[PDB]
């Protein structure tokens, strides 16, 4: 519960910045050059937390990661890349994760905290980046140990 | 290299049958493996296929059969080729799961030569059973040929024929050569060739001119046809796609003959001259050749003919084109066909001119050359008629006996059918719906970013004057967008606090529920309402998708889902009319709403009456009910009901729908007499009648399907000529506004039927929209106001599984209510797009049924998630059977079980929200406008059905799926992966009872005893009603009480046509 | 740590969902009272869960994994691979009956659906049959997983769930519920002092016989049991 307290608190003050400085930006293209507008936003940088502000910042990149055909990560010193497409018999693309079209801050924030995508905290989609392709367990229990024994390798051959 | 002879194959569908998807791909392999193939198209009785097999001389007969009774089919052509001198003809036979093993092994001991399983596909492969059917017909014909003219001569057409396929391949002795152009000289008869530009009307004209010849000569003379194609030299084989249009040579004195060029180039075959001759010392009367599509410097007809036909559309670019046409030259008569296009009366003024220059006659008047204007699509066009008169007088003075005509002896050079269905000013209606559509979804954007910016300034202000500092700098700004947001934007944001406010509590205030409380405690609301801060988000949905039962009703047309009266439809037929009453009762057992779906026999879905010939016979009853008179529809519906408010009867039926409709009106009305005559224990008055008759035709709820422009593209159901049958249904739609049938829908607009032809859901919800969409056009040049005809608008979809399907109904939905709202300003109840949806057929399989349950159930599961009106299950049995009564209960148990026990099913809105969702419903959207502007810059749809662009695309795509299913690539379980180590039974079939056939039959001769009297006169009355070109259905109102249903279509047959089939 | 047959005795998805974590979270406590430190048995800990038809199930899975993730962060301090739970979801048993054993692939087919939609990390299938487990059976039952993962179309979506209104608003709700059943339990000391009480087994029973009440009610309705029976037997 206090974490979600935290959810609320935090979109609360990043929808706010990103208020402030959409109306600062458009102040200035009208001519107007009020700061007291800034003054008000660099306030609520130090209200976001550090975590916060580092998911938010990472969201136009983490837009771009998804937006592609493959998924490119350099683990240890080689890379693993995964395939976000399928494509179907009419011709259409079916992302694998599928992000938000939000444009409020706030909402980013909302939906980073309490679902990520698959494979990020909280890992409420899941907890792997994508799900493993190709696993069925082979069960065999009856009569004395030899039985079950030779079950088990006839299944396991 | 392709066969080592000349392989030629005839192939078509059975009679009453409108399954071609599985014989179109099929001939598509014969034709790249190096066959000939003569392609009949679908419904096609024994003596027509064996009639073409025989005159086309051909090695092989492929044949599908999904209506059943192929058994008594197969055998009746089996017996027929033999009895005709065709028992070296091999035929070829499937059905998919329709035909069981037993009736395979039964067929092939008869004398057929193979008929493939769904599991022989699997084994063999597509290319696998063609290349299998091929090699068996590689054989040579020249050896039947005769060695003496004395079987041609005397009239034998089969020897003729078998002479032709000698001449052809060259293997006719040269004495015997010489020895027949010498009689061919000596027998003196008229040859007419006709040529042209491709795809200019050239088989259809001629087509219609036989017919001509038949009427006026009351079928005393004997005519040859020798029609040629392109051969595609590729390949080895050729498409000869002529004898496909020809309705009228169906005759033993017309005999026809269809020759591939063989050559790249040529538009005549190598041999042609020495087919005419054979012809020619067969004693025909006439002899008439039609080429290939030739060009503008084309004219290798002439020296084989006595008489030129040049065929041209209107649209030949430049009037200075027509000085590099060569055939303008040496024409004896020049055709515009097509006449019915834009610039036809310019386009014959310029021809005329032409023409006149070409001869010199400057003498003469340019109207008075032998250049027609012809319509050969039109039923008995007068153009055409005129075309026939001039070719008359011509071959009478070229030495040919005639009698005096029975034909209007009409002057004139030009058609006068001034019929349009959409005129050439709304041509592009389509692409300008893709426009409204996008304009649309632009403004959306736009509002947003007002409404976004709007908040984000007045927000700051709120934070400034929190602090102090205050600045109504801002707040100019934000004023500014109050003005710059529209009015019905402004308005929407407005009430977005007092719509959450609704759907908060536990009701909806007429009070409904809004809460479904589950075995946890959990309150599961019934609309769930997003919880978005941004205004700009809130708008934004609130344009694009807002709750269901409010603008664009992308989440439904209602507010919320009935309460009684489940969306269940169950597809019901089999036998006679009183089994299948017996399973109506059987579906709409303990449901307070009886919905019912009926399905028809073969037999009328075509129109006909049940008869004795083995072509017909065998289909009665199987399939569907057999329903044939007025009396048959009553005890259908007996104990129904149908004017009851909770009471819908959803008929299935294209061709002679409004036939069909017309028996059904007249049931539900005289149920109406007869409840009246037993509350007052007499019968009701003139006055009395007329005002329950009128009654009954306002409340009397229900469906049928007629729609016949997915006919030409789809089902294949269309009897009557397609313009005929456009026509009539406008009869009805104008009757329906008269009367005030107001809860009656005139046409389901549908698409399931072009999705199982091989349609993927992009084609399907496109093809029907755009079909949908032509209807509105078609009755809006017509005089009708949109709010008259737009409520009575009904559709129906398939739900596969591809992910398409997910957010096919919301898609049609939004599409049709921003077009119907922004482009042709209809009201609510016209914005709303109702429809139904039926599980996909031809996504369940005859291997493994069992697997089939868990497809249906999932097909079944997100067409009740995207709101859908009404739900069609699929049985296990699918691709074997009509669903036994064990197999209807496990295909209602699906939707029972999803709308009962499914637990998400309790939210009514489950997919608003979704990521997936809403990216999908954008694509298919977008997917489909970009379909509508390649239909609109077709012509229309109209326009692209001329070319054959939807049947093109399907096939296609059928093709393209079927190559993959075999394949592997596409994954289908239990079919191509994971089989079963085992290989499976015998299960319950669906098939009609002997009793019931000769039951409905001594019905039927019954009936027309009892109305022997008033038929002729009826009858006479209805095609009255067509050449005096009054209101059609008005007329079946009172036909359907003295005739029968084959009575009606053939009577209409001699005033509306038949339809041209159109590959 | 299993709820299986917690859901199976009767249990509704909230009682099973609360009770297993709750089980979990003891076995948590208990490792650490003996001096253990978290990330050294918190990435061996397996679940398992069972899906039927009620609402919940569609959500029961996220809603397990948001919560282990929480206090495994905050509370417990532990790392990455401790915060992901990894669990098995197995088809309700219970959900499936004698009568007309054809309509259990329908019910097994949807439960197997929410399962694979909410990424589930293994799934068993139900057979349609009381009889012994034919290989005809079984071929039935892992043929529901290999249609939709194979064929099904929006299974190619690794997230479909993610977004949609309902979800997220039931996978608050549920949260919360298995919270304050979370306080219920600690206020009679913590897991084992419920069971010390029989707590646990006292809810479980309670739900079980409101269950087969309402099912004999025909309030709720099970198709081809108290409503659509088979018309022959
Ligand atoms: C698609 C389809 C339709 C489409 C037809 C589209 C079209 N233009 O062809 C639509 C939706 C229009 C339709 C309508 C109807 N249909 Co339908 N339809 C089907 C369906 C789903 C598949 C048939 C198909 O085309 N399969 C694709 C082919 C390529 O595959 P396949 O059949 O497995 O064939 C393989 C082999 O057998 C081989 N083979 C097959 N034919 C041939 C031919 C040759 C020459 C060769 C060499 C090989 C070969 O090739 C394939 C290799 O894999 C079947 C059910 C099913 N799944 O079997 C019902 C089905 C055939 N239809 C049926 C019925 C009853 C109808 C209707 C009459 C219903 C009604 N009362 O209105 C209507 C009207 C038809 C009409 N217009 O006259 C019933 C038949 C019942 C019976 N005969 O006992 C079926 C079995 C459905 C059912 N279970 O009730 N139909
Ligand atoms: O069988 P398994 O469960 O033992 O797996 C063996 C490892 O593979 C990882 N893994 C499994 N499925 C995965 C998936 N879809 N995406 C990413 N990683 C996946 C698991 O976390 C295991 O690694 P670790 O020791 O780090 O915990
Ligand atoms: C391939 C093959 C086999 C050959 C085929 O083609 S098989 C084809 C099978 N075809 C079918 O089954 C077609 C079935 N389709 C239909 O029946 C047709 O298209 C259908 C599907 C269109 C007919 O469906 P309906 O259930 O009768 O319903 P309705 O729209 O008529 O409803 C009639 C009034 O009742 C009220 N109402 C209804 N639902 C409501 C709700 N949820 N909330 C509130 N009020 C609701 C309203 O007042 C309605 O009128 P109005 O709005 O003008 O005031
Ligand atoms: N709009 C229109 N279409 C026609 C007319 N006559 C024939 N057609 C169509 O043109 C197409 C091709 O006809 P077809 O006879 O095969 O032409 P051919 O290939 O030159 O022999 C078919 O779709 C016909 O329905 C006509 O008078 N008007
Ligand atoms: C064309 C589609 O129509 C359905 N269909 C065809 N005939 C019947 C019938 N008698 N009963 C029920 N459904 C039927 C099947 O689902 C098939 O796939
Ligand atoms: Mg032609
Ligand atoms: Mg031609």
């Amino acid at each position: 519960r206090a974490y979600h307290r935290r959810v609320v608190a935090q979109s609360k003050l990043a929808r706010e910045r990103q208020q402030l400085r959409a109306a600062h930006d458009m102040l200035q293209g009208a001519g107007h050059e009020s700061a007291a507008l800034e003054t008000l936003a660099s306030e609520r940088d130090v209200s976001l937390g550090a975590v916060e502000r580092k998911l938010l910042a990472m969201w136009p990149q983490m837009q771009q990661a998804y937006s592609g055909d493959e998924y490119v990560v350099k683990i240890r010193d080689k890379e693993i890349r995964t395939g976000l497409i399928s494509t179907t018999l009419s011709g259409t693309k079916i992302r694998k994760v599928v992000l938000p079209r939000f444009e409020d801050e706030g909402e980013i924030l909302k939906w980073l905290m309490r679902e990520n995508v698959p494979g990020s905290f909280p890992y409420t989609a899941g907890v792997f980046a994508f799900k493993r392709e190709g696993p069925t367990r082979m069960f065999a229990g009856e009569g004395d140990a030899f039985r079950t024994n030779r079950r088990f390798k006839l299944v396991s051959e | 290299r392709g066969p080592a002879n000349k392989v030629r194959f005839v192939t078509a569908a059975s009679l009453f049958d409108g399954h071609d998807a599985s014989i179109n791909i099929m001939r598509r392999i014969l034709q790249s493996q190096g066959c000939e193939v003569i392609h009949l198209g679908h419904n096609r009785s024994v003596q027509e296929v064996v009639t073409a097999a025989l005159q086309e001389d051909v090695q092989g007969i492929a044949i599908s059969s999904y209506q059943g009774g192929h058994v008594e089919y197969f055998k009746y052509m089996i017996d027929l080729l033999r009895e005709h001198g065709g028992e070296h003809i091999q035929v070829f036979g499937g059905g998919g799961g329709v035909i069981v093993p037993d009736e395979i092994r039964e067929l092939q001991a008869y004398g057929v030569a193979r008929i493939y399983s769904p599991e022989d596909g699997q084994r063999m492969g597509l290319a696998g059973m063609i290349t299998d059917m091929a090699q068996r017909c590689d054989i040579d014909l020249t050896r039947y040929a005769p060695t003496t003219l004395d079987t041609v001569v005397a009239g034998d057409r089969r020897a003729l024929a078998q002479l032709i396929t000698a001449l052809e391949n060259g293997k006719a002795d040269p004495e015997l050569v010489s020895a027949l152009h010498a009689q061919a000289k000596a027998a003196a008869v008229p040859v007419l060739g006709i040529t042209g530009t491709g795809g200019a009307g050239k088989s259809s004209l001629t087509d219609e001119l036989i017919r001509r010849f038949r009427l006026d000569q009351d079928d005393a003379l004997s005519i040859a046809v020798i029609s040629i194609d392109p051969s595609r030299r590729k390949s080895g084989g050729a498409l000869l796609g002529d004898r496909i249009r020809m309705n009228a040579i169906n005759h033993p004195n017309i005999f026809m003959r269809s020759l591939a060029t063989r050559e790249a180039g040529s538009e005549i075959s190598q041999a042609l001259p020495d087919v005419i001759a054979a012809c020619k010392a067969a004693r025909f009367d006439l002899v008439i050749v039609e080429t290939s599509g030739i060009g503008q410097g084309d004219a290798a007809i002439v020296p084989h003919v006595d008489l030129s036909l040049y065929v041209m559309t209107p649209e030949f670019g430049a009037a200075s084109q027509l000085e590099k046409i060569d055939m303008l030259d040496f024409a004896d008569f020049v055709a515009i066909n097509k006449f019915d296009r834009k610039g036809a009366q310019d386009a014959w003024r310029d021809v005329a001119k032409q023409v006149q220059r070409n001869r010199e006659q400057w003498h003469s008047r340019a109207e008075d050359m032998p250049v027609y204007g012809t319509q050969a699509s039109r039923f008995n066009d007068d153009g055409v008629t005129m075309l026939y008169q001039g070719l008359v007088g011509a071959l009478g003075a070229r030495g040919m006996s005639l009698k005096p005509g029975t034909l209007p002896n009409l002057e004139g050079r030009i058609s006068t059918g001034q019929n349009v269905i959409v005129p050439p000013a709304r041509s592009r209606y389509l692409a300008e719906l893709a426009d409204t559509v996008r304009a649309y979804h632009r403004r959306v954007v736009a509002q947003s970013k007002l409404a976004r910016e709007r908040q984000q300034l007045r927000a700051a202000h709120d934070m400034l004057q929190g602090a102090g500092h205050e600045s109504a700098a801002l707040e100019t700004l934000a004023s500014e967008r109050d003005v710059s947001l529209g009015a019905v934007e402004r308005k929407l944001l407005a009430m977005w606090p007092q719509m959450q406010q609704a759907y908060s509590g536990d009701e909806y205030v007429i009070r409904t529920g809004l809460i479904s409380t589950t075995l946890s405690g959990t309150k599961i609301r019934k609309v769930v309402l997003p919880r978005f801060e941004d205004e700009g988000e809130i708008l934004k949905w609130l344009m694009r998708e807002n709750v269901p039962g409010s603008f664009p009703y992308t989440a439904g047309v209602f507010a919320f889902k009935r309460e009684g009266e489940d969306p269940t439809r169950m597809f019901a037929g089999e036998g006679d009319a009183f089994r299948t009453n017996r399973r109506f009762k059987l579906v709409s057992e303990g449901m307070e709403a009886k919905r019912l779906s009926t399905a028809f026999d073969s037999v009328t879905l075509y129109g006909e009456d049940p008869h004795e010939r083995p072509d017909i016979y065998g289909k009665v009853g199987n399939s569907g009910v057999s329903i044939a008179t007025l009396e048959d529809m009553k005890v259908l519906y007996d104990g129904f009901d149908l004017t009851n408010p909770s009471t819908s009867v959803s008929m299935t039926i294209n061709g002679p729908a409004p036939t069909i409709l017309a028996m059904f009106m007249n049931t539900a009305i005289d149920q109406q007499i007869d409840r009246f005559r037993a509350d007052n224990g007499r019968d009701p008055t003139a006055d009395e009648e007329a005002k329950i008759r009128a009654w009954v035709l306002q409340n009397v709820r229900g469906t049928v399907q007629a729609d016949i422009l997915k006919e030409d593209q789809g089902q294949n159901t269309c009897i009557f000529s397609t313009e005929f049958s456009l026509k009539v249904m406008g009869d009805i739609q104008e009757y329906f506004v008269h009367h005030q049938v107001r809860n009656f829908y005139s046409v389901s607009i549908s698409g399931y039927h072009i999705a199982e032809a091989g349609a993927n859901p992009i084609s399907q919800l496109a093809f029907t929209l755009a079909n949908g969409f032509t209807y509105v056009e078609a009755y809006l040049a017509r005089g009708m106001h949109i709010d008259d005809f737009a409520p009575n608008l009904s559709f129906f979809f398939s739900n596969g599984m591809d992910p398409e399907y997910s957010v096919l109904g919301r898609v049609a939905r939004r599409i049709w209510a921003v077009t119907m709202r922004d482009k042709y300003g209809a009201n609510d109840r016209s914005q709303k797009l109702k429809y139904h949806i039926q599980t996909s057929g031809r996504s369940l399989h005859a291997q493994e049924i069992d697997f089939n349950d868990i497809r249906t159930t999932l097909q079944a599961l997100i067409a009740i998630y995207d709101n859908c009106n009404s739900l069609h299950t699929n049985a296990y049995d699918e691709a074997i059977t009509t669903p036994t009564a064990e197999s209807v209960r496990r295909a209602l148990a699906i939707q029972l079980i999803i709308n009962r026990e499914w637990g998400v099913a309790k939210c009514e809105n489950p997919n608003q929200g979704s990521f997936l969702i809403e990216e999908l419903t954008d694509l298919v959207e977008e997917a489909v406008l970009q379909e509508f502007e390649r239909i609109a810059e077709r012509g229309g749809v109209l326009g692209a059905m001329e070319t054959g662009y939807q049947r093109g695309k399907i096939q296609e795509e059928s093709l393209y799926y079927e190559q993959l299913k075999h394949d592997g690539t596409l994954p289908i379980i239990g079919v191509n992966t994971f089989r079963n180590p085992n290989g499976d039974q015998t299960l319950e079939l669906a098939r009609s009872s002997e009793d019931e056939k000769q039951s409905q039959l001594h019905r039927l001769t019954e009936f027309h005893g009892a109305h022997q009297a008033d038929a002729e006169a009826m009858l006479a009355r209805l095609r009255q009603a067509v050449i005096d070109n009054r209101n059609v259905f008005a007329v079946l109102m009172d036909a359907v009480r003295v005739c029968s249903l084959g009575q009606i279509t053939h009577a209409l047959f001699e005033v509306g046509g038949q339809y041209r089939r159109n590959m």
